[PDB]
């Protein structure tokens, strides 16, 4: 919770983060930080947490699935 | 005749994470404070470890309350689920927060040295989780939390839900329009009732007033004399003689440490209460949502069918769907039917007679059928059953063996 | 560790204060030491009882899971294991217990085309326990968790109502064994 305008540096919605770059790609969360920010050692990068694979399932008015 | 109604119950999940600056809240900018606080053994590492463990506990509660699935399901683009209005429940992309109107309505209705940590999961991924859970419970039935998801149409899923409470599925397909209209009317009534009633939202507001009051009373106790000469560091450490000022500041920081340890005690008690409530909320999440729970009261007043959770600030809200029958009708019954010296017993229901004719019906609905041998089983003879009556039974395929 | 704390006194040893200073003050030093140690043990007791609170909460949960799933089959979904409940087994652990859940995961699915009812001779047919499943040409009834198709028979279907009230119905024949049984 510190706006670091007086003391790479990337700004999260939790304060200041020093020493971890920001990557637009998303991966599974390993170390929780806050405000949807999770960092892991790939150097050390900070990424938005991944909620999982977008496993969209089709739907119709006459489609059923039965396991075999 | 049956009436489908929706009931709402709310369950708190977690609270805002708290971190206190220990030596700053005790007394700041003083070397005498440091050399009198370092010689007390440890009154501060325990509170810091306990507070961090409580914060980790709240994060874990946010984890297993809402994240029961490892997939993010997306709703189909078709908005026609069989005449059923899923508009106040299913979120729409037109809103900037990607939230349902019910969630937006409840969110709008819901209104030193201390630091409040932000939660790991804010409102947006909780809303995405609720969207994924509603997609899984709508377009995949209940067979998605146990193995892979399967394509399940909505009406035969509803027929399965009626079949889970001992009611045959044929009653749905003759009254599908009435059920859809009743469910939509109940959704509209409960959407109006969530905003009309001001005291449908209490504990969450109460417990956040508890948290705010506990946060404010610490600073309120920060400005008390504690029986010393003064309550200000620069007035007690400059004017006074340090032979007595050391004892005065010792008593002051002793009172301050007693106050903060009392606050830590209330915080851990409230965190234990929140953890128990979140565990019961996780049980409700696993039972009333991911499948059908047959036990009464556990998921709604009456017979449970399904439920639709919605995202809430620092909590979760449930939207149960209950099967409440009505329109009672008096009848005359019998434990068994006597025919040709042997007794007949019902297989799925009970023998129900209005006048001089006897019919077999299911338990939770009136569907008069002719008494045949395909839904009855024989046992013993007609000499021991108390209250048996004499009535003929229809023999199936009769005009068939002689034709 | 709290024994080696000065607590604002000269030393943390009772024999040192009593054999080096006069009683009057020594009284104040021992009073400060004893109230500091009293607050320390009260804090320890509070910590012990809150861990007791969480531990009998966990013990009640473990006893409930032992009596339900272990002693009998639980129909509660996602209560003992990830999937349908088959069996579980208890294992002895120091200061705890470990369950061994056996689940039922019906993977490797394949989708088909269904119908809520089948129309024949002006009356609708409904399955007692299965669901009508078509693979494109013919029709079959199978279980809700395993694909074991069977021919539609009057012995595992029940009739109710007519063909106009129900929507989504299809037209197909039904096998009645009395028609090949009567002529034989
Ligand atoms: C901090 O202050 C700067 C300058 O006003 C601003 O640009 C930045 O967005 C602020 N960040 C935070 C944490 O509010
Ligand atoms: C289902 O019904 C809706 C509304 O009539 C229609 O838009 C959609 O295309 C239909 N889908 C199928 C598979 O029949
Ligand atoms: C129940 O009563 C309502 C009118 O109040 C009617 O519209 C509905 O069809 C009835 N349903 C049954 C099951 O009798
Ligand atoms: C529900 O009814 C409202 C009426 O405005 C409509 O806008 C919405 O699209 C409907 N949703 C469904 C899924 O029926
Ligand atoms: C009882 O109901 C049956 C069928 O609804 C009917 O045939 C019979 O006449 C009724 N009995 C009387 C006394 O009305
Ligand atoms: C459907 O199943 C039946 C019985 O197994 C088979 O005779 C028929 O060829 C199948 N149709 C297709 C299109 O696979």
């Amino acid at each position: 919770g510190v706006n670091c305008t007086e003391v790479n540096v990337f700004q999260t919605r939790a304060g200041c983060l020093i020493g971890a770059e920001y990557v637009n790609n998303s991966y599974e969360c390993d170390i929780p930080i806050g405000a949807g920010i999770c960092a892991s050692y790939q150097s050390i990068i900070a990424y938005t947490m991944s909620l999982g694979a977008e496993n969209s399932v089709a739907y119709s008015n006459n489609s059923i699935a039965i396991p075999t | 005749n049956f009436t489908i109604s929706v009931t709402t119950e709310i369950l708190p999940v977690s609270m805002t994470k708290t971190s206190v600056d220990c030596t700053m809240y005790i007394c700041g900018d003083s070397t005498e404070c440091s050399n009198l606080l370092l010689q007390y053994g440890s009154f501060c590492t325990q509170l810091k470890r306990a507070l961090t463990g409580i914060a980790v506990e709240q994060d874990k509660n946010t984890q297993e309350v809402f994240a029961q699935v490892k997939q993010i399901y997306k709703t189909p683009p078709i908005k026609y689920f069989g005449g059923f209005n899923f508009s106040q429940i299913l979120p729409d992309p037109s809103k900037p927060s990607k939230r349902s109107p019910i969630e937006d309505l409840l969110f709008n209705k819901v209104t030193n040295g201390l630091t409040v940590l932000p939660p790991l999961l804010t409102d947006e991924m909780i809303a995405q989780y609720t969207s994924a859970l509603l997609a899984g419970t709508i377009t995949s039935g209940w067979t998605f939390g146990a193995g892979p998801a399967l394509q399940i149409p909505f009406p035969m899923q509803m027929a399965y839900r009626f079949n889970g409470i001992g009611v045959t599925q044929n009653v749905l397909y003759e009254n599908q329009k009435l059920i859809a209209n009743q469910f939509n009317s109940a959704i509209g009534k409960i959407q109006d009732s969530l905003s009309s009633t001001p005291s449908a939202l209490g504990k969450l507001q109460d417990v956040v007033n508890h948290n705010a009051q506990a946060l404010n009373t610490l600073v309120k106790q920060l400005s008390s004399k504690f029986g010393a000469i003064s309550s200000v560091l620069n007035d007690i450490l400059s004017r006074l003689d340090p032979p007595e000022a050391e004892v005065q500041i010792d008593r002051l920081i002793t009172g301050r440490l007693q106050s903060l340890q009392t606050y830590v005690t209330q915080q851990l008690i409230r965190a234990a209460e929140i953890r128990a409530s979140a565990n019961l909320a996780a049980t409700k999440m696993s039972e009333c949502v991911l499948g059908q729970s047959k036990r009464v009261d556990f998921c709604g007043k009456g017979y449970h069918l399904m439920s639709f959770p919605q995202s809430a600030p620092h909590g979760v809200v449930f939207l149960h769907v209950t099967y409440v029958p009505a329109q009672e009708k008096n009848f005359t019954t019998a434990p068994a039917i006597c025919h040709d010296g042997k007794a007949h017993f019902p297989r799925e229901g009970v023998f129900v007679s209005n006048g001089t004719h006897w019919f077999v019906t299911q338990r939770n609905f009136y569907e008069p059928q002719i008494i045949t041998t395909d839904n009855t089983f024989v046992s013993g003879n007609c000499d021991v059953v108390i209250g048996i009556v004499n009535n003929t039974v229809y023999d199936p395929l009769q005009p068939e063996l002689d034709s």
